């Protein structure tokens, strides 16, 4: 899961990009807020240890 | 026409537009870009981004 995430995301933001560059406005502003959840999500660290998103310790709760 | 008597135009014309005649233009940096339309060239950025 750690391996196969940021793919997803640079990939959402390069949707972004190109939709700011071909100036379609609409898409970019449906598009931004999961940008933004995306990044909230990779640069948080919820988690105490904050050295991996998923952490096989951490791991395993049910929330 | 209110004191003389003019005969039919022998000649008629109107207002028009005077320019400088357009010259070989200086060329202009990026210029060698003009072959192809801008739109080509960031079609081809994000065909290579998507390749």
């Amino acid at each position: 899961l750690r391996k196969l995430v940021v793919p997803e995301y640079s990939i959402h933001g390069l949707f972004c990009l190109m939709f700011l560059c071909a100036a379609e406005w609409v898409t970019l502003g449906l598009n931004i807020p999961l940008l933004f959840y995306h990044l909230w999500r990779y640069f948080h660290r919820p988690a105490d240890g904050s050295e991996v998103m998923y952490d096989a310790v951490s791991i395993m709760n049910a929330d | 026409e209110e004191v003389i008597d003019f005969s039919k135009p022998f000649m008629s014309l109107g207002i028009s537009i005077m320019i400088k005649k357009p010259q070989k233009s200086k060329p202009g940096v990026f210029s060698f870009l003009d072959p192809l339309a801008y739109e080509i060239w960031m079609c081809i950025v994000f065909a290579y981004i998507g390749v």
